Order: C-alpha cells, then structure tokens, then sequence
C-alpha cells in the first residue's frame, strides 16, 4: 500500500528473477486513463436532511446526478441504500437540491 | 638530504590527504542514508496519505 | 603537496598512481551528491502552476505559495529559512541544479497536491475541490466524513493559526 | 555540439475550480522492471605472500 515503494502506480504483484549478482523485479501496476469533466457537490439535501454518499462520490453530467466509486467512472443512481444522512441542509457550504 | 626532507614532507601530506579522504567518504555515507530517506519520506507522505 | 616545484614532482613519481585513486573517489562522492538532489526532488514528470484566484474552502496558503515580488520567487517561509541559516589547490564546484529550480520543483509539487491530490502521484493529475478532497483525508483515518463537513468553518482557523504560529515560531 | 539550459519539463496549469472534478474511465496495466544488486565476488588475499 505504501506509494512508489515498488511500482509507480497502484501495486498488484511482482516476479523475482535472478541475475549473475543480483535480482530483478517485474512490478505489475494499475494506472487508469481516459479522464472527462463533471460537476460535484459534497452533500445533498432532500426534505430537510443532508446525504452523503457511503463509498464513492456525487457527479452530474448536467442534467442528473450519479455516485460513483472513484477510481473507475461508473455511475448509479441515488438510492437510501448507499447514502447516509446526519443532520439538515443548513450548514454545510455546496448542498444541491435533488 | 634536501631530498630526504622533501620526503619527509611528502609522506606527512600523504597521510594527511588520506585521512581527508577517508572523512569524506564516511560522512557522504551518511547524507546517502539520510537522503534515501528523505526520498521515501516525500514518496509517501506528499503523493499520498500514509 | 609539491605546491609547483621540480623536484618535489619527480620525488613524488615514485610513488605510483596514489593521485589518480584518490581523485578517483571524490568524483564519485560528487556524482552522488547531485543524485542525491535529483531522486529527491524530481518526482514529478510535468511542471504545475496554481490557478490566479485561490478559493480553497477558507484555507489560506498564502505564507506557502511563491511570491512573484521577490526575484528568486521563494516563499515567506522559504525566505526565512534562507535568511536564518549562515584557495591552495582546492575547487569548489558548483551543484547541478540551482536553487531557483529546486524552488520550482517545489512550487509544482505543491500546487499539485493543493489540486489534484493524491491523483498525479500515479497517473495524470486530477482536480478535485480542496474540501471534498479533505473528506476523503477524514474519511482515510477512521472519521466519517460527516465531520469536516460540519466543521468546516473552525478547522480552516485552526489550520490558519497554526500555520500563523509556525511563522512566529520561525 | 551546443550547449543550452535544462528544461525542469512540460508546463501545465490544471483547470481548477470549485465544483468540478474529474474521473477516469480506462486502464492500463504496466510491468516494469527494477535491478538490485545484493552479492560482491569473494575474495581473499594472502599478507605474506602479497
Ligand atoms: C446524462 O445522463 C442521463 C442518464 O443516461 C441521460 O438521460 C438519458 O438520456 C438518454 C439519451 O437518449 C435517454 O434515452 C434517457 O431516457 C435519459 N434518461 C431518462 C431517465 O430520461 C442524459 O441525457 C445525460 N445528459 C447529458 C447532457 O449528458
Ligand atoms: C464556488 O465558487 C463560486 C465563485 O463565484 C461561488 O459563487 C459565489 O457564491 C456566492 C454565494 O453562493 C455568491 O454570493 C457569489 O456571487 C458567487 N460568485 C459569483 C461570481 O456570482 C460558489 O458559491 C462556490 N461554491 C462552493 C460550493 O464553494
Ligand atoms: C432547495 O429547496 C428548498 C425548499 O424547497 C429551498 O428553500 C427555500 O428557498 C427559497 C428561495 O431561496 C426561500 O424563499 C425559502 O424560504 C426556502 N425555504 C423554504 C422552506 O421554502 C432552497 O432554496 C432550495 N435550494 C436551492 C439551492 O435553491
Ligand atoms: C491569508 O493570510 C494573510 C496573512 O499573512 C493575509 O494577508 C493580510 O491581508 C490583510 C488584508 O487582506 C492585510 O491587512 C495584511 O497586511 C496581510 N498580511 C500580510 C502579511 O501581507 C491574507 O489576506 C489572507 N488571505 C485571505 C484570502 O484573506
Ligand atoms: C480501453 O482501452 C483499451 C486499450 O486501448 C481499448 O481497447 C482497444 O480498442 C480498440 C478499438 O476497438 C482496438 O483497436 C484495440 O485493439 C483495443 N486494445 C486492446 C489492447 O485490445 C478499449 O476499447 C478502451 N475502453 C473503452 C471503454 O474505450
Ligand atoms: C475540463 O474543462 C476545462 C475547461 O473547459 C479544460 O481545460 C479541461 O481540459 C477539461 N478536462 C479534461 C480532462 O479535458
């Protein structure tokens, strides 16, 4: 887990082999690609209260709004089921009604 | 004997480079340590959460 | 050792080559110093710069980003620390990379990780508001994210007057 | 042969804003080599017959 200590990337395995007074390694890294734009918002409110997502992040694409995890564009819709709520919309800087 | 006192004064100077040397190479020994782990330090407390 | 005469030189032929094996192991010592500089500071592949308006959720960086005023453009606390601090035969030579770079290093590493994270350490940097980012700080430790968000306003003075007290403390 | 001054490397000014993020959407994966040595020729060297 600790970054670039083997592999500059995200680490997945590595393979030793010899050599006449040494080893070599072959690191296996994840590196991801292909970014793209949208806009965020920390919180949501409905009926007062203010959710937050469990595992991922809140995106649009300008017209809905999606979680997703963060690595890997993958969007959902909002349901209870991966949103937690505490408190109301009245304190936190960047709600959006949805 | 002119030659036997240069003789004298080149083997002190000798052994007084030598010793130099041999500082200098002890003491990069360590700024090599503690520059590996000022490398490893700012590889994984600046690029990421540790 | 001969400081320019004759004899002393043909004196010392005899000797072998003990000159050659000695300045033969503070090339390399300098060799590894500038090393030592590069692997250390140039961990990045691109050079990054922060944008003109600086909003960060109230958090105030402005005693840690460069100032364009001074010449060298370091930083308070980098002119600080700058302030603080203090032949026959022997050369001196200068290191590869001069300090304006490193300051440049510096300044892109910084503004990277003001933006995009930890997102530019493993692929191409990736911006992300500065609040949502120190969510999922939080959220790393054990501390729901719920927190920051709530707390907003007291964490950002809190970080702006320790940062006040490091300056003085300096 | 000419001489220049070095280039630190590209230059870039990443679009920061307040409400926008960005999220990738492919991959690839990366093997990479890495070399270490661990071991130097045993050598033995007699005093007196030197
Ligand atoms: C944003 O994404 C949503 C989710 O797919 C898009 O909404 C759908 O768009 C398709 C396009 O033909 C329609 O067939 C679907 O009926 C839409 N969904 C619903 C629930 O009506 C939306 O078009 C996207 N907008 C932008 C600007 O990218
Ligand atoms: C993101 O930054 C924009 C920058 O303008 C903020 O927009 C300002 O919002 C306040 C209060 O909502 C208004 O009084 C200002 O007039 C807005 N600026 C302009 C130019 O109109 C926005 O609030 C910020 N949002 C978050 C979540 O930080
Ligand atoms: C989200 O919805 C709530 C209620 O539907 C809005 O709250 C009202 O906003 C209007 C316009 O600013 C005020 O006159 C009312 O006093 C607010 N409260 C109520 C109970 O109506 C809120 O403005 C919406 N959020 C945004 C960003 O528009
Ligand atoms: C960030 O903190 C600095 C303090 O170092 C603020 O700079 C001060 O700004 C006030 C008015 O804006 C001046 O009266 C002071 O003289 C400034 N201090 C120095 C040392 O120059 C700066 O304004 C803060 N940033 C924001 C956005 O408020
Ligand atoms: C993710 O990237 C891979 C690698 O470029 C894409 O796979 C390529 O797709 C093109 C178009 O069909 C082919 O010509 C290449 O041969 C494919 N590469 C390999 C290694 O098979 C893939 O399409 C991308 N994913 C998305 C969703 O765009
Ligand atoms: C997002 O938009 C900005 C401004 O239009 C642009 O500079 C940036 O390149 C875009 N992001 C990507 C990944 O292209």
């Amino acid at each position: 887990k600790r970054v670039d200590f083997c592999g500059k990337g995200y680490h997945l395995m590595s393979f030793p082999q010899s050599a006449p007074h040494g080893v070599v390694f072959l690191h296996v890294t994840y590196v991801p690609a292909q970014e793209k734009n949208f806009t965020t918002a920390p919180a949501i409110c409905h009926d007062g209260k203010a959710h937050f997502p469990r595992e991922g992040v809140f995106v649009s694409n300008g017209t809905h709004w999606f979680v997703t995890q963060r690595n890997f564009y993958e969007p959902q819709i909002i349901t209870t089921d991966n949103t937690f709520v505490s408190g109301n919309c009245d304190v936190v800087i960047g709600i959006v009604n949805n | 004997e002119a030659e036997v006192q240069i003789d004298r004064l080149i083997t002190g100077r000798l052994q007084s480079l030598q010793t130099y040397v041999t500082q200098q190479l002890i003491r990069a020994a360590e700024i090599r340590a503690s520059a590996n782990l000022a490398a490893i330090k700012m590889s994984e407390c600046v690029l990421g959460q540790s | 050792i001969c400081g320019d005469s004759t004899e002393c030189s043909n004196l010392l032929l005899q000797y072998g080559s003990f000159c050659t094996q000695l300045n033969r192991a503070l090339t390399g010592i300098a060799v590894e110093q500038d090393k030592n500089t590069q692997e250390v500071f140039a961990q990045v592949k691109q050079i990054y710069k922060t944008p003109p308006i600086k909003d960060f959720g109230g958090f105030n960086f402005s005693q840690i980003l460069p100032d364009p005023s001074k010449p060298s453009k370091r930083s308070f606390i980098e002119d600080l620390l700058f302030n603080k601090v203090t032949f026959n035969g022997l050369t001196v030579l200068p290191p590869l990379l001069t300090d304006e770079m490193i300051a440049q290093y510096t300044s892109a590493l910084l503004a990277g990780t003001i933006t995009s994270g930890w997102t530019f350490g493993a692929g191409a940097a990736l911006q992300i508001p500065f609040a949502m980012q120190m969510a999922y700080r939080f959220n790393g430790i054990g501390v729901t994210q719920n927190v920051l968000y709530e707390n907003q306003k007291l964490i950002a003075n809190q970080f702006n007057s320790a940062i006040g007290k490091i300056q003085d403390s300096l | 042969i000419i001489a220049y001054t070095m280039s630190l490397g590209a230059e870039n000014s990443v679009a920061y804003s307040n409400n926008s993020i960005a999220i990738p959407t492919n991959f690839t994966i990366s093997v990479t080599t890495e070399i270490l040595p661990v071991s130097m020729t045993k050598t033995s060297v007699d005093c007196t017959m030197y």
